């Protein structure tokens, strides 16, 4: 019981034809391609009730679709533009089974007019203020990610090489470094807080890990900068005396 | 055949009542479902029903009454929990198992406000001593009453508040980050707005 989409994030350029895949291990008749946008909820683009079949959704425009084998359904963007930047959600279901939909986990497609605009984040950790430690006996490390495009990052802390989900919080959204500029770069922050004792134990390793999703190996450029591919950019810190 | 969710953003206090509106139209007998979406990209079934009853319990302590009189299926939970913070979606189908196409509403983002008990707001200045030039400000430990304003200086960047939970210590704290590349700037004056006389430095 998995619905699996070919990719989790993708970057593409304006005018370009674009292909997305979805696969399902349940022998399901039905497959559905939706997109998701802020304030618009979910909106059905296209659907298929059998192999080789398709019907148009509530918003089929600029989209073509293809069902070829019973296990996979493809979405095709006729020609990318910014108003097709979205979260793309596949789902399948069976007409007989009583289980409703199973959703996959989505792919975020951002489209841009100019491919030299995409950059990976640089990542820093800042050490607790001794003032905080003195006043509160806790210790808040800050993690900072800057100079990234598009808005495609996943930031995670690891204490002693083991991911933590406690004493953490990260900006629900990023912010614009240069808010006038149509294609401005982004910044995101996170916070990891621990007891001052833990921070004052130089056995303990704290690592900020950012995961960035940029260009694929296929895409091309010859700008002097490193190809801004998918990659994990971290930063580190050691406990203190 | 159609759904709407009045109110796209709901913010409520920890332990306060959650209500998330849904109302529907259908030429044909309707069947409804609620989904919830987290940072974990895909939607998941929160609740549904067969017509075996009218008040329906869902997962994560939620509930919804199918009032056909009112054409509604509002979602409720008596007492909000921090992990209820998520996005929620009401859907309608012609199939009683939701097999054949669902129509989704516009969604309602749900934001829970933490209850800070013994606040003591402070502004701290951090660095990574071997980050060249660069250092950051941390405004933290403020009541939920407090809000952080946007910046008024090209080089001054300021984030919104964000809550963390050290579950080991039954301890929550709000926090907001600020920084600038302008060397003629300190933490002392970065946050100017909705800021209290009782601040440590």
């Amino acid at each position: 019981v998995k619905v699996t989409q070919s990719s989790r994030y993708l970057v593409k350029r304006t005018g370009e034809k674009v292909f997305l895949e979805c696969v399902q291990d349940m022998d399901h008749e039905n497959m559905f391609w939706y997109r998701q946008d802020p304030g618009l909820g979910l909106r059905l683009i296209y659907f298929s009730y059998d192999v080789k079949m398709k019907e148009k959704g509530d918003i089929p425009e600029g989209y073509s679709v293809s069902r070829e084998k019973k296990e996979r359904f493809s979405l095709i963007l006729e020609s990318a533009s910014t108003n097709q930047t979205s979260m793309y959600l596949c789902a399948s279901s069976s007409t007989g089974l009583p289980y409703g939909y199973t959703f996959g986990s989505g792919t975020r497609l951002t489209v841009v007019e100019d491919l030299n605009k995409v950059f990976p984040p640089e990542v820093a950790v800042f050490e607790p203020s001794e003032a905080e430690i003195s006043h509160t006996q806790k210790a808040t490390l800050v993690c900072l990610a800057t100079g990234f495009f598009p808005d495609h990052v996943e930031l995670s802390w690891w204490v002693n090489g083991k991911e933590v989900h406690s004493g953490v919080c990260t900006d629900p959204q990023p912010l614009k470094e240069q808010p006038a500029l149509n294609d401005s770069r982004y910044s995101l922050s996170s916070r990891l807080r621990v007891s001052a004792t833990f921070w004052q134990n130089p056995r303990n390793h704290f690592r900020c890990q950012v995961q960035f999703y940029g260009l694929s190996e296929n895409d091309e450029w010859t700008q002097d900068r490193a190809k801004p591919v998918t990659q994990i950019v971290s930063a580190e810190a050691w406990g203190r005396a | 055949q159609s759904v709407t969710q009045l109110g796209s953003h709901v913010s409520v206090s920890e332990g306060a009542l959650v209500l998330l509106r849904c109302n529907y139209s259908s030429s044909v007998p309707p069947y409804l479902f609620w989904y919830v979406q987290y940072p974990n990209q895909g939607l998941q079934l929160l609740l549904k029903y067969t017509s075996a009853a009218t008040l329906v319990k869902g997962i994560n302590g939620f509930e919804a009454e199918f009032k056909k009189s009112e054409t509604s299926f509002h979602l409720t939970k008596p007492s909000a929990h921090m992990s209820d913070a998520a996005e929620y979606f009401c859907a309608v189908s012609e199939s009683p198992f939701g097999n054949e196409k669902l129509t989704f509403g516009t969604g309602t983002r749900l934001t829970i406000i933490p209850n800070i008990q013994n606040p003591d707001p402070a502004v701290y200045q951090l660095r990574d001593s071997k980050s060249s030039d660069k250092s950051v400000c941390l405004f933290t430990d403020f009541d939920s009453q407090t809000n952080v304003s946007q910046s008024k200086d090209s080089d001054v960047y300021i984030t919104d508040k964000c809550v963390l939970d050290m579950r080991s210590m039954d301890f929550k704290s709000n926090s907001a980050v600020a920084w600038s590349n302008k060397s003629d700037f300190a933490c002392a004056n970065a946050f100017n707005n909705s800021i209290i006389p009782e601040d440590t430095f």
